[PDB]
């Protein structure tokens, strides 16, 4: 497990757009739904 | 651009339930302050959301590049 | 300028060989006619270079995204 | 999975790179090892 070691990085920017599609909410993992799309 | 050291992250706030066919690609930068942070930009040309490392498509997405 | 889409991959080739300190960020793609495609730019303006996304630490590194 | 189907990858504009380091193996799943540096 190297992929958790940190790697300088600053000085970097993304502009923050907006916080709108729920924007704060997390995993349910796996599927949510069987099949009930319709 | 010299990379200096501070903790910050590239996106502080994370979009969460936004749609994984209406995005074309994701960036990942995994800054120390940050689980893991991901930016993606909308089809077309549309705004750039970042998203949670822990969405269900994030989750099926990492995965899948990973074992199927 | 409109958007004249087409097919295509990014990056042609893959390294699986990048040093996971020498990178900043990783950039992530579905592409049409390839697997997974990332690709990353290292510290500075050596080059940008394709990431394999077979490569061990990308292996480990979607792995932990994934929840840490 | 949810996302099989593929996104509009297209519009990139960047210098194409090749064989750099290595460019051609597979992975070993998780760890070569689950740490030995010591």
């Amino acid at each position: 497990m190297e992929g958790i070691s940190i790697y300088t990085s600053d000085n970097y920017t993304e502009e923050m757009g907006s916080g709108d599609y729920d924007s704060m909410k997390e995993p349910a993992f796996r599927e949510e739904n069987a099949n009930f799309n319709k | 651009k010299p990379v200096s050291l501070s903790y910050r992250c590239p996106c502080r706030f994370f979009e969460s339930h936004v749609a994984r066919a209406n995005v074309k690609h994701l960036k990942i930068l995994n800054t120390p302050n940050c689980a893991c942070q991901i930016v993606a930009r909308l089809k077309n040309n549309n705004r750039q959301v970042c998203i949670d490392p822990k969405l269900k498509w994030i989750q099926e997405y990492l995965e899948k590049c990973l074992n199927k």
